[PDB]
DNA sequence: ATCGGATGTATATATCTGACACGTGCCTGGAGACTAGGGAGTAATCCCCTTGGCGGTTAAAACGCGGGGGACAGCGCGTACGTGCGTTTAAGCGGTGCTAGAGCTGTCTACGACCAATTGAGCGGCCTCGGCACCGGGATTCTCGAT
DNA sequence: ATCGAGAATCCCGGTGCCGAGGCCGCTCAATTGGTCGTAGACAGCTCTAGCACCGCTTAAACGCACGTACGCGCTGTCCCCCGCGTTTTAACCGCCAAGGGGATTACTCCCTAGTCTCCAGGCACGTGTCAGATATATACATCCGAT
């Protein structure tokens, strides 16, 4: 690239790259840290955040609101299949639970 | 300022409410004591680690971060209180 | 001929010796008077460790030259 | 029968047994000495030199370290010895 | 003459209403007193941040909701609609909490 | 405190039937400090050897081992110049049931024959394991000029 | 006072990039912060373990890539690897 | 005239025998061939150390024994003695392997 | 090349595992479900094992890779290394 | 204690204090390692190993064998509440399973 | 020759001879004990390193190891391990 | 299969309030340039161990048959739990006061990292004898059809 | 309640083999001694919020009564696993043979840590305003008894 702009702007990422580099240095993860690791890690973090935000925004628009509350995040994470497996053990505050009733308990026709 | 038998504060309607959220239609009459016992055991397990965390730091007030961290150690990650 | 030495204990022992003597013999003299075995003794001349095989005249020890002593303490 | 007065005294403190503890190696010593040893000694019976750690872990949860019958015998048969403690 | 619902529909209505809301389901003061009792049982003369109490209540409520869901699954598997203490015990045994 | 009574019984036990070639007693009013004298055993290269040593009693006895030190000079692979002694029972194999007579007789037994597995001084250790005669005569010119 | 770092402005920028209209409350913001920290710690720890397993002493891009392939499920793993390699390639030149 | 054991007293004998010994239960070569098939499905032209195959077999046997124990417990809970596929599915769902 | 080899997990080879587990009676449909779950578990473990092997620029799946994958999955194994 | 002797014997342990110290220092856990940590860690490890081995040997003696084998290790681990709680998810190779038959399945 | 591989075999054998004076141990049991020791070491060291990072410290002092032992081990093993560690440190420092 | 009440839930409109989005000062953390050295990439070699193949023998698998025990459906009983109403209890909210303890700053002293010489603890390789595996015969103990 | 025949399991004595425990050689990692930069231990000050108390609503909890529907025990049918005998299949063991790639070593070069200087990106604080919650009044879906 141009090697003249800021590191985050140079890589096309919105997440900070210098901060990730400092966290890797002071995180006691390895004696040495390469020059390409923070960029890769920031890209992965930004992609995951973008996907979850897109799903949450879709849910919020579905519920006729202009803000993302924890319920929207809970719905977006649980309704998807991959994200639910990724966050299987995670508990979201003010999340509630998906509406499901077993077919046996419903009244007979 | 000691306290006694405060477990009765989790009344029958509260456990009924929790089960209704869970997806339970009909509830027996002996569920409430079992639920209270399970809740008491879980509280003891979490609070022991929380108190250990707040005692290692030479403090006297348990911080929400300590509770979050005990929960994460126990295997129940919690979001929405820092970390 | 007496030599001033700053040992670990700091005591300086008066004894008539000569620079022409070998290190083994003066170490044996110290063992006779102070009891420290030659291996345990470690004479220090201006921060330099002297080998037992050589003599005092090699490092130019003179009249009442201020030296040092460290005991080779292995164990105890 | 009745145990001898001299034989009953603790082998560590040279004095009568108080709250005696019966080791799995059927060695008897008074509770203060046993507690001091488990705190500071090598976690072994001083005489026969065998570990008691698993036994101690089992017995401390149910509070069965003290020998009730021997304690009752020593206090009933020798009350003044317990009083002078 | 008075109109009363058939036994069961009110439970379904409550289930539908309660799976849509997100508030907390236990009164604040009794839970705070209980957690204070347990803490003072562990270490005397302790103080609590409010956020710590809130986090504890949230975690406990989520865990209880999950446990009741598993218990309901067990009860339905046993060809029943009611949940009994043996359902809870079996769910805990399978989950490995008590082994 | 409680250890004072134990020291009393140990002193009485030493008093009634003192052991052979070893004798101990307190130098001063305090019973914590002790000094002892040991003879050279007949079946040893230390014939006619008289040796003195000092005993320090920690405040928590017998739950912790006492400390020993040779105030005299002796040649042995397991004893340093300053008098430190490396034997199993002193720090590694110490139990509350042991007595001062037991450790004294164990020290005498070490003086009877050395322990080569864990030499405190390795140079005289390899000297001793090289050949017996060198250890013989070095013990000779050590014991008839230091002990006597 | 003491400055406390966070991933706030970056997450807000991403949200505006995806949904220009919708906002976000404070609780959701804290939840997103915790999620980002959790994922960061997971990937960093896995990369550290991978580096230590091969008698190495540095964390290059490939260790992060292998950690991502290990942690994330299939489709998410593929998309994340593609995005990461694209970012690294654009950065290096 | 021939001596035949009643149905039920032989299975308990097998239970008593197999719970005391520790040898592997599945045959070696079929398991190795299946493992190699899966590996070649993932990456072509791979090689396997015998220790790796033994470790895989040990892990699989332990996992299957645990799963059958949980399945038997569920079946007994359902007032039966026979284990059925729904028992396996319920045990897996509660343990969180498939949800 | 190999195909249709899950049948190698034979019916007595599953009856024996059930007998060890503590099962007195077995239905006739357990075997298919057991084969399916065993295949899923093997696939899950072997994927991580092969990833570990491929990272080190190797071509043989050593026991260490399998042990590490099992530890990652939460099924720590003792005896083969670590 | 008196200095000038091997570190592992100063504290009375048998596990190597030096090896534990080197592993802690170069194991990438923290920037600096205190001088008392290796002793404590070695003591804990030795205590646990002795605990496992005593029960394993007891089981082996009860099995009329004078050699400890993994079956004895499994029998010792799974028959103790505390150790079983500690080694919950761990699988011992060639360890078998505990003898246990449900009371319902027994003949009547 | 083959490069040196370190293990806890000899120390485990010494402890076993200290517990049971006349009992041998097979090779597989040695491997299992070695793996167990390594696993517990990794657990305790990792928890202590975290807890040191938690309060903005930089040294893994015996306090951190004691807290990690109190956290990881169950009820009674915690007390006994803590007592043994305190005993060892006290005997080492003096 | 409806049809009427009757109830609860869903929908449209005013309003007002506190939290969200944005603006500004500044300072601490990130960026830019330069130097040194060790970590890692690459080429070459060795030999360990993984793959492949043959022959045998025999323990394990495949197949079939008789039947008995267990799964599953249908019925009847009554008891425990759901639903609704009136009453008693303490949660919830606001407002005020006090101080214990979290948090930040300044000194400095002792603990821990670094480096070099050195030597003994621990690892690799060999060897042997005893502990355990195996076989064969007999004693002991559940099991079931028949009383 | 039992007696006895057929069958599985446990004990005991003898033989053999291979691997576990001890010994020897040796190399490198732990030890010891000394020096130095900085981490945290301690004393002191600030000031935030955790705790305690008081009064007023009124919402959730509690106790009681009625009824019904579901859990449970019982019976009957049938069909599907189980135990056993016979036959077919390939697992297991011992053997030989080839070579692929894992493991080690030497060399070199370039990538990252460390240091200094400099400046702007993000954080804390403050302010405006509108998105959502709440109150109020209709519209409609749904349930239950009765034909
Ligand atoms: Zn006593
Ligand atoms: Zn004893």
């Amino acid at each position: 690239s141009a090697k003249a702009c800021t590191r985050s702007s140079r890589a096309g990422l919105q997440f900070p790259v210098g901060r990730v580099h400092r966290l890797l240095r002071k995180g006691n993860y390895s004696e040495r840290v390469g020059a390409g690791a923070p960029v890769y890690l920031a890209a992965v973090l930004e992609y995951l955040t973008a996907e979850i935000l897109e799903l949450a925004g879709n849910a919020a628009r579905d519920n006729k609101k202009t803000r993302i509350i924890p319920r929207h995040l809970q719905l977006a994470i649980r309704n998807d299949e991959e994200l639910n497996k990724l966050l299987g053990r995670v508990t979201i505050a003010q999340g509630g639970v998906l509406p499901n009733i077993q077919a046996v308990l419903l009244p007979k026709k | 300022k000691v306290l006694r038998d405060n477990i009765q504060g989790i009344t029958k309607p509260a456990i009924r409410r929790l089960a209704r959220r869970g997806g339970v239609k009909r509830i027996s009459g002996l569920i409430y004591e079992e639920t209270r016992g399970v809740l008491k055991v879980f509280l003891e397990n979490v609070i022991r680690d929380a108190v250990t965390y707040t005692e290692h730091a030479k403090r006297k007030t348990v911080t929400a971060m300590d509770v979050v961290y005990a929960l994460k150690r126990q295997g129940r990650t919690l979001y929405g209180f820092g970390g | 001929m007496q030599i001033f030495v700053k040992t670990l204990t700091g005591k300086t022992i008066t004894l008539e010796v000569e620079p022409s003597d070998t290190i083994e013999n003066v170490k044996a003299k110290i063992q006779d008077k102070e009891g420290i075995p030659p291996d345990q003794q470690r004479l220090i001349f201006a921060g330099k460790q002297l080998e037992d095989g050589r003599t005092l005249s090699d490092y130019n020890i003179q009249k009442e030259s201020t030296l040092h002593l460290v005991l080779r303490l292995r164990g105890g | 029968a009745i145990p001898s007065l001299s034989e009953c005294q603790c082998g560590i403190c040279m004095e009568i047994l108080v709250e005696p503890v019966t080791l799995p190696c059927n060695h008897t010593l008074c509770k203060p000495c046993f507690q001091s040893t488990v705190e500071k000694a090598s976690l072994c019976c001083p005489f026969c030199r065998r570990r008691v750690s698993s036994w101690t872990r089992y017995h401390t949860r149910r509070n069965s370290l003290v020998n009730v019958e021997l304690w009752t015998i020593i206090q009933k048969h020798y009350p003044r010895e317990c009083k002078l403690r | 003459k008075p109109h009363r619902y058939r036994p069961g529909t009110v439970a379904l209505r409550e289930i539908r209403r309660y799976q849509k809301s997100t508030e907390l389901l236990i009164r604040k003061l009794p839970f705070q007193r209980l957690v204070r009792e347990i803490a003072q049982d562990f270490k005397t003369d302790l103080r609590f941040q409010s956020s710590a109490v809130m986090a504890l209540q949230e975690a406990c409520e989520a865990y209880l909701v999950g446990l009741f869901e598993d218990t309901n699954l067990c009860a339905i598997h046993a060809k029943r609609v009611t949940i009994m203490p043996k359902d809870i015990q079996l769910a805990r045994r399978i989950r490995g909490e008590r082994a | 405190h409680m250890a004072l009574k134990r020291i009393n019984k140990e002193l009485s036990d030493l008093a009634r039937d003192p052991p052979a070639q070893i004798s101990a007693g307190p130098v001063g009013d305090d019973m914590f400090h002790w000094q002892a004298t040991i003879m050279g055993p007949n079946d040893s290269p230390y014939q006619g050897g008289v040796f003195f040593l000092t005993i320090h009693f920690p405040t928590d006895y017998p739950f912790k081992p006492p400390k020993v030190a040779f105030t005299t000079r002796i040649y042995h692979p397991n004893i340093n110049s300053n008098g430190s002694i490396c034997l199993d029972i002193l720090r590694s194999q110490w139990s509350p049931a042991l007595t001062i007579s037991k450790v004294l007789l164990s020290i005498a037994s070490l003086l009877d024959d050395p322990n080569p597995d864990d030499p405190k001084v390795p140079e005289i250790a390899r000297i001793y394991k090289t050949d017996r005669d060198k250890y013989n005569r070095i013990s000779r010119e050590w014991t008839q000029k230091y002990a006597m | 006072r003491s400055r406390k770092e966070s991933y706030s402005i970056y997450v807000y920028k991403v949200l505006k990039q995806v949904h220009p209209d919708t906002g976000i409350s404070s609780k959701a913001m804290g939840i997103m912060n915790s999620f980002v920290n959790d994922i960061f710690e997971r990937i960093a720890g896995e990369a550290s373990r991978l580096a230590h397993y091969n008698k190495r002493s540095t964390i290059t891009s490939r260790e992060i890539q292998t950690a991502v392939r290990l942690l994330l499920p299939g489709e998410l793993a593929k998309h994340a690897v593609s995005e990461g390699t694209k970012a690294v390639t654009k950065y290096t030149s």
